[PDB]
């Protein structure tokens, strides 16, 4: 579904979806990973259990973006060219049909390769943070 | 008009009303003394020499003492400290044996206040047990029913519930308090000295926390209090409503002065394996009896200063005093803690006589417990073992609770008598200046700004 | 006040100062809100219960800048313009009179609407960013 | 050490290289500090102890950096003149002799007051957030 | 006597049992620092930078 507001159960209709018509409302799902619908006894200590949880698989998500240079962005082109072992190089053609939901399926065993690259494309630049050129 | 566009302000101070679960900080280096303390944590341990504080010019807040969601969350903090503390302490059951008493006679002479017990209780082994005594000092053991002999007493603990013994490491004392609001929240403060207990509150203040609220139990009148700035206050949730309770400020103390002459000696009962049992065994001096003593000349002033100020909101009535009505021996009584001894003084002075506030030593006998129905009302049972020699008090007296008797008097009287029973209000005398709102930082509100326009970088308005 | 070094409790003087005397040292309370001043006992499970609320709050507020693109920003701009029934389109002359804590009362029904806007002006931005210009 | 991927231990013995050396590979600090390694009994209560602290270490550190006008770079320039008080005006001859864990004795004391003037950095840019170029 | 010393058994506190192999270790809290010089120079009305 296009749109932005809706409901967290407004939008996930995408899961099926084309993978472009998927990249539009992607705001849904990061505002819902934080909050959701969350004497001592279970639910007490679950509420401090599964409540830290949330945070902290949250933050590891936020710091790949902050280190890739993609802080911030929902949307962020990198400086790594497509390897065409991962995956053929017409996907272009292809993400009409696929979903995000099976694209994983194909990159599964790559995808901890892969931030490898995405951490040398980021240290282009740390190479290029240091020394003479900014004089600005 | 103008053109103008959004703009997000995240950082804005700008406070919402809300209710949090408050840390507490303690004044000094009394968290090193505090882990050994219960009406204190194990330990309220600070981090910075609080309390600074600030004060916010133009502003102007609603406050409300009788709604406050501190007092709530005070209360069921220190009844709950009060269970944790008191838990692991040995446990009463293996008294309630059938007490054969008589009279407690003393060097040439007999105390009148209490009765020499004797009864079977077991050693290290089960099988065996052993005749032992012990003075409990008080009359107030149930003569056993069921028979004519009127030798023979029990416990009041197991017709209701058994009791558990206050240990003696643990110290009973009022430590002074803070508390400290999370992050994400700041603590109101009312500078206003003439706040009557609820209604704006025009010179306003934040602090880290709250000064130094210590913790001290009493009834009818309240002990080693903050006092008035200016002058004597009197709050109340609606005087005309007869119920509710008309709490009062004073504007300097009346110190009490007072003691427990005798000079008893503790015993060490052995009721059970690594189980001790602590009782008065002896006196080994002259008997007077408690007593306390309150300045007649300072108290008597007291009464006049505070019997115009209620006359002012009721007009052309000379205002009376009067013993209390009824209740339990915790309320009828003013009852306080010190030095380990729960006193209960019958206010044999602090009641008596007219007093119109247009101007046109007194001795109180105080009896003494060891089991205590604890001043929260209804539960815990605990027996204060005995204190070795004399005890003395010297507190300021700060603040009276009263209550009126309505509603068809004589139109030129009405008739005030003490009140109490209730923990919150000694405490919502004290805790009532403040509040806790969230910081909520605020985002949209126009400006001459523009829009982003394809992305460039701006950052001058 | 103006001024940055400062105290948490040297700054919100500006509670019932002007919203321009307000918006400068706006960086305090964003240094405040995060840790401040905070066997097992009562204080000992409240400092549980109360810090990860702190954070939990903390959390929520920047994961709003994260998406309307004002990420790390303390003031900023956005491109939605200011529909008149929400206020009169002359805050650039009042807000010299009102301070923020007066501000607030007169957005408050209509603040959860106003967030809409700014998500949708991010999707402004969002519907531009598959098409064209981003071949570089 | 050249080459980012790596481990957490397989950087950190830049702690005793030159101190120019040990800006590369600056990431993986970055991605460590976040979660690490990590009937209820002692281990269980600690999970909560230790995790709680850990993540709030980590929200004080990243808004320095968002307030500084750092946000999300590991390597920052800042508006600020470096006083010839805090240390002599040559650490670019030196930096290939010391190594960061010998640089930190020299500015002990003078931390906190520069941090200071890091804010007032800012606020050249808070005073530049009122005035008139946000009509481009 | 001068040229005589004499030793025997100790124990009692088990704290000294696990000393004699919790020794090699320390707890260190990572601290990225303060601040360093560099040789770089005031940005210029927010402009983004390569190398400095």
């Amino acid at each position: 579904a296009v749109g932005i507001g809706a409901v967290f159960l407004g939008f996930l209709g995408a899961a099926g979806s084309t993978m472009g018509a998927a990249s539009m409302t992607l705001t849904v799902q990061a505002r819902n990973l934080l909050s959701g619908i969350v004497k001592l006894t279970v639910w007490g200590i679950k509420q401090l259990q599964a409540r830290v949880l949330a945070v902290e698989r949250y933050l590891r998500d936020q710091q790949l973006l902050g280190i890739w240079g993609c802080s911030g962005k929902l949307i962020c082109c990198t400086n790594v060219p497509w390897n065409s072992s991962w995956s053929n190089r017409n996907l272009s053609e292809i993400w009409d049909n696929m979903t995000w939901l099976q694209w994983d399926k194909e990159i599964s065993n790559y995808t901890q390769i892969i931030y490898g690259l995405l951490e040398e494309s980021q240290n282009q630049q740390e190479k290029n943070e240091q020394d003479l050129l900014a004089l600005d | 008009a103008e053109n103008l566009w959004v703009t997000v302000y995240y950082g804005v101070p700008v406070w919402k009303e809300a209710k949090t679960t408050l840390f507490c900080a303690s004044d000094a280096r009394a968290y090193e003394k505090e882990v050994h303390n219960v009406w204190a944590t194990h330990a309220c341990v600070p981090t910075d020499p609080s309390p600074q504080e600030l004060v916010l010019g133009n502003v102007t807040e609603n406050f409300n003492m009788w709604k406050n969601d501190m007092v709530d969350q005070m209360h069921e903090d220190i009844i709950s400290l009060w269970d944790q503390s008191l838990k692991p302490c040995v446990k009463l059951t293996p008294l309630c044996v059938t007490l054969i008493c008589s009279n407690a006679t003393v060097k040439n002479g007999t105390v009148e206040e209490m009765k020499n017990c004797s009864f079977n209780t077991t050693t290290e082994i089960r099988d065996k047990e052993k005749k032992e005594y012990a003075l409990f000092y008080k009359p107030d053991i149930v003569p056993l029913s069921e028979t004519n002999n009127t030798s023979e007493y029990r416990l009041i603990n197991c017709n209701t519930s058994a009791c558990t013994q206050a240990c003696p490491k643990v110290t009973f004392e009022p430590i002074p308090i803070h508390y400290c609001a999370p992050a994400g929240y700041a603590i109101l403060k009312c500078n206003d000295e003439t706040f009557n207990g609820t209604g704006p509150c025009s010179n306003v203040s934040t602090v880290q926390c709250t000064h130094g609220i210590r913790p001290v139990v009493s009834t009818q009148l309240l002990l080693n209090g903050s006092l008035a700035e200016k002058e004597i206050v009197i709050r109340s949730e609606n005087l005309t409503n007869n119920a509710k309770i008309i709490i009062v400020h004073l504007h300097t103390p009346v110190e009490i002065v007072c003691t427990r002459p005798n000079n008893n000696t503790r015993k060490s009962v052995r009721i059970g394996p690594g189980q001790t049992f602590y009782a008065t065994g002896d006196i080994i001096g002259d008997i007077k009896q408690a007593h306390c003593n309150i300045s007649e000349e300072k108290w008597n002033d007291t009464l006049q200063k505070v019997g115009i100020e209620l006359q002012k909101h009721f007009p052309n009535k000379t205002i009376k005093y009067n013993q209390s009505a009824g209740g339990d021996m915790e309320i009828t009584t003013h009852s306080f803690n010190c030095g380990g001894e729960f006193f209960y003084c019958n206010t044999s002075n602090l009641f008596n006589g007219t007093y119109n506030g247009t101007y046109i030593t007194i001795t109180l006998q105080c009896r003494i417990k060891q089991i205590i129905n604890m001043w929260q009302g209804v539960g815990r049972c605990m027996y204060a073992p005995p204190i070795a020699g004399n005890i003395t008090c010297r507190s300021n007296i700060t603040g009276l609770l009263l209550t009126r008797d309505g509603g068809t008097n004589s139109n030129e009287t009405e008739t005030f008598r003490p009140a109490g029973g209730d923990m919150r209000d000694n405490w919502r005398s004290e805790l009532y200046k403040y509040k806790v709102v969230k910081i909520e930082p605020l985002g949209v509100a126009p400006t001459r700004c523009k829009r982003r326009v394809v992305g460039r970088r701006r950052r001058r308005r």
